[PDB]
Order: C-alpha cells, then structure tokens, then sequence
C-alpha cells in the first residue's frame, strides 16, 4: 500500500497570495508505458463530494483554473496556488491514483485570512407553535463576523445561565471569508413564562464594547 | 451529462446489512469502472473497490473484502455495493465515482450517509424564526427556520425550492442531550422584501420520509 | 470525445497442434497507443488470469500459477493497440474460450478468442 503524506495539514492565507501545498509519496507513482506519474489533487468543499483539480500529477481538469498548477515527479509533489481566492477555502487531498489499493493523503486544509468584520446580531423568540410542545426554543445569530472567535453569553432578567445553550458555527463564506453563530438557548415552558427579560451579550473583537440584543417574553 | 446519484438507508442496526446504490445516467454504463469511497469526519477519503457493470468484474480492497459486496443490474444503469456486520466504523458518507479513457473517478456523486445505531429514527419538527424588529438591522432583515428533533443525519434545508440562495446560513447540526439533531437555517432578505415576498424553508429528512414546507412570515397581528 | 474503442479479436477459432505454440491476436479499433493501458486475458471458464500486462511491464505475479512461463504478449505493434497472446507447449487443457481485455483509464472493453487444439495423431 502506498501512503500519502500532506503538508501543512492546513494554512491561513490572504485573497491574492500564493500558497504551496505537499504531498509526498511513499512509493514510486510512475506508469512506466506512460512515462507519467499517477498522482491526483482533489478539492474539497464544505458539504459536497471532491473535485478533481490535476490528474497525472500535472494536468488540469476541464475548468479547472490556470491559477491552480500541481507539479513533482519521483516520490514528492507540491500544488501551488498562484493567487488565492476567497471561493478556494476548501479541504485540498492527494490521491495515489496507480497502484492497488487506491490511497488519498490526509489532506491540507486552507483557510482564507481577512480583516476584522463586527457580528450582525439577531435575536429570535420561541416560535408559537414550539411552546404548545412544552419546551422553548431561543435564537441569538452572529450574522457575518471575523475573526471566529466570540462570547455569546445568555442572561434571563440579568441571570447568567450555563450549560442550557449550544452554539453551532459556519465554514468560512466563500465570497467573503467570514462566519456565523447560531446559539441557541432551550428551556421549558415552564421556565420560558417563569421569566421577563431574554438576552444574549455578543463579545467580538469588532465590537468596541459587548453588544447586548433582547426581547421582553410576549410580543 | 455524466452523472451519478447515490442512496441507501440512512440508519441501520449494528451487525446488520446495508445496500447502498449508486445510479448512472449519461454513457454506456457497461463499460466504465465505478468506484466505492467511503468518508468520515476524523477522517479522508477510503476507496473500498470498483465493479465493471456488464462484465460484472470486482477488485476490492483487503480491509473491506468479506465486508462490501458489489454488483449492478444493466437494466437500470444501478451499481450496488452491500456493507454488512455494519459497525459504528461503518458510519459515513459512501460515494460511487466513474471516470472516462483518460481519467478515472473525474465524476462523483453526491453521497449519501449512513450512521450505525441500535437508535430509532425521528421526524424533525419545523419552528419558523418570525423576521421582526429585533431581527431588523438596516434595510436588511433576518428569518429563518429552526429544524428541531431529528435523527439521524442528515437533513437537506432550502428556501422557495431554490428562488433563493444568496444569504442562505444553514449550520451544521448538534448533538442535543436528548440525543437527537437540532439546527437552524437563517437567511436575510430586505425589510422591503419581506412584505412582497413568499419566504418558505424546504425541510427533507428521507431517514424519515419527512418532507416540510413551512412559510416563514413576519406576523397575523 | 470519446477514446471509447471496441476490442477486436480473431472471429474464428485459432488452431494449433498439440505441443506447439499458438497465437491470440487481439487490438482495438481506433487503434492507438496502449503502451500505458492495462491488457490482460482470462480462461473463459473461472476467469483465470493468463496474462496480465500493466504499467509497461508483464505482472508476472499476478497470473495463475498453471501458466508461469508459458505466455507472452507479443508488443510490437502496441502502439497500434495490437498485441498477441503467445503459449508453449500446448495441451488440451488450453482448448476452449479465452478473454482478451484493455483497460483504457476507467473504460474497458474486451473480446472473446477461442482455442482449438487438435491432436495430430
């Protein structure tokens, strides 16, 4: 079996910069009929399948931007980035594609690094329809934001709560390079009328002071 | 035109066996190798084997030999691949891809999951995120849908069937302590926009068979 | 678009006197260079391997035992997608069909070739 090693196991770039990415064979990847080196670069973005980027070790896909170039030969290749772009966050995989079982690396994970962006905070009320149901439901979103860092503490009438809230966060956008939180805070009907004030604090490093948005239960 | 598409039960029974099948549509599906990768989260990409549809050849990996079992029906461009004495190892995303004369595995499908559970199946319940005020920032506004009570993954949420993308947050599941899935699917529009505009989140979870249509609006006050 | 070839072969059965040599021509139309392609042949009944020729070289250790030292692909016109499956010393349990194939990166097509071998005496 061959084994593929990739490196960095993922780096941080800016829109424009070049980036140069490892994989190192531990076996020979050349078809001697061919006189070519069987090795494949996959992409992969977050939630669909992988795609194909070079084949052969260097040979680009349909499509494929001229931007993206694979070379090596023997036992050691590189994929190189020309200029970075936001829509290239992905996770990038190396594939021996010449011997029996087919192997893919590790894969080299990049992440796309910007300027700070402060969270567009959104704060949602148990839906009607949830409370029939016994528990309640509450939504505080972090729309938008960088770095991915950030506090988002809930306060019922002032009260500090814990482990009664998870959060849930995005994959870097595509286009612009920033996330989204989403963490919600349940509790039981019961607890959701025994109560006034609902709130979430945000704390962000683009946020020159916490940024605090609330609701009053029943509205 | 090449394209594959991938399904099978999404939640199987330790020890058991699960048949997922990989359909192909756009070529002579007799005469090209098709591919098995199975996917996990801690993990990358695995190739289990390949099966020439027609002459009915296989070649499969070691570690998965005994485990997967191939074959296809020509009369429906179908391959099969048949996992069995399913282990949580066994929980992943498995993708069929086939190729062409000068590169194989160019085409994937999209994969279909399966999660190994001696755990029952639920329908998710759909709770619309109302647009407000307090959802109001700028011209821009923000709704949503919040998925709740569901298991296993996954779950496939969009928004007017597809008249709508741009804006679409849809985060990634969480475990509950109840040991179901809860997510929510948030997407801003203009303040404007919302009172032209028929905003409804599409709920499917096949798992289940579920498929909402909850229409998300501000209020009937 | 398409290097989608089908794969020719005799049509006839090949004749060949018991102990001697006999040859299995087989190529593909459009024919091409199939120096990197995977070729290979099968004994028709438990698809045996008779010979299997990958990467440039004869994977000798990927062929049935019982035919170790007793073929070769004859490769000078591969570059015109023709080759020849050779055999030595013959016998009647090399009578029947065979399978030649070429594997041409995901696509595969193959042709049936069967062996006569008839007894002098």
């Amino acid at each position: 079996d061959i084994e593929l090693t990739q490196s960095p196991s993922s780096l941080a770039v800016s829109a424009g910069e070049k980036v140069t990415m490892s994989c190192k064979s531990s076996q020979s990847l050349l078809n001697s009929g061919n006189q070519k080196n069987y090795l494949a670069w996959y992409q992969q973005k977050p939630g669909l399948p992988p795609k194909l980027l070079i084949y052969g070790a260097s040979t680009r896909e349909s499509g494929v931007p001229d931007r993206f170039t694979g070379s090596g030969s023997g036992t050691d290749f590189t994929l190189t980035i020309s200029s970075v772009q936001a829509e290239d966050l992905a996770v990038y995989y190396c594939q021996n594609d010449h011997s029996y079982p087919l192997t893919f690396g590790a894969g080299t994970k990049l992440e796309i690094k910007r300027t700070v962006a402060a969270p567009s905070v959104f704060i949602f009320p148990p839906s009607d329809e949830q409370l029939k149901s016994g528990t309640a439901s509450v939504v505080c979103l972090l729309n938008n934001f960088y770095p991915r860092e950030a506090k988002v503490q809930w306060k019922v009438d002032n009260a500090l709560q814990s482990g009664n809230s998870q959060e849930s966060v995005t994959e870097q956008d595509s286009k612009d390079s920033t996330y989204s939180l989403s963490s919600t805070l349940t509790l039981s009907k019961a607890d959701y009328e025994k109560h006034k004030v609902y709130a979430c604090e945000v704390t962000h490093q683009g946020l020159s002071s916490p940024v605090t948005k609330s609701f009053n239960r029943g509205e | 035109e090449v394209k594959l598409h991938e399904s099978g039960a999404g939640l199987v029974k330790p020890g058991a066996s699960v048949e997922i099948s990989c359909k192909a549509t756009g070529y002579t599906f007799s005469s090209f190798w098709i591919e098995w990768v199975k996917q996990r989260p801690g993990h990358g990409l695995e190739w289990i084997g390949e099966i020439l549809p027609g002459r009915g050849r296989t070649n499969y990996n070691e570690k998965f030999k005994g485990k997967a079992t191939f074959t296809a029906e020509t009369s429906s461009n179908t391959a099969y691949m048949q996992l069995s004495s399913l282990t949580s190892e066994d929980s992943a995303v498995y993708y069929c891809a086939t190729g062409n004369t000068m590169v194989n595995m160019p085409y994937w499908g999209q994969g279909t999951t399966v999660t190994v559970s001696s755990a029952s199946t639920k329908g998710p319940s759909v709770f619309p995120l109302a647009p407000s005020s307090k959802s109001t920032s700028g011209g821009t506004a923000a709704l949503g849908c919040l998925v709740k009570d569901y298991f296993p993954e996954p779950v496939t949420v969009s928004w007017n069937s597809g008249a709508l993308t741009s804006g679409v947050h849809t985060f990634p599941a969480v475990l509950q302590s109840s040991g179901l899935y809860s997510l929510s699917s948030v997407v801003t529009v203009p303040s404007s926009s919302l009172g032209t505009q028929t905003y409804i989140c599409n709920v499917n979870h096949k798992p289940s068979n579920t498929k909402v249509d909850k229409k998300v609006e501000p209020k009937s006050c | 678009g398409s290097g989608q070839f089908r794969v020719i072969g005799p049509g006839h059965p090949i004749r060949a006197l018991v102990g001697d040599e006999a040859e299995l021509p087989c190529r593909i139309s459009p024919g091409k260079n199939a120096t990197g392609m995977e070729v290979g042949w099968y004994r028709s009944p438990f698809s045996r391997v008779v010979h299997l020729y990958r990467n440039g070289k004869d994977q000798d250790a990927e062929q049935a035992p019982e035919y170790r030292g007793r073929t070769e692909l004859l490769k000078e016109s591969i570059g015109e997608g023709k080759v020849a499956l050779r055999i030595q010393n013959v016998r009647f349990s090399d009578e029947g069909g065979y399978t030649c194939f070429f594997r041409d990166h995901s696509y595969q097509e193959e042709a049936a070739v069967e062996l006569k071998v008839e007894d002098p005496f």
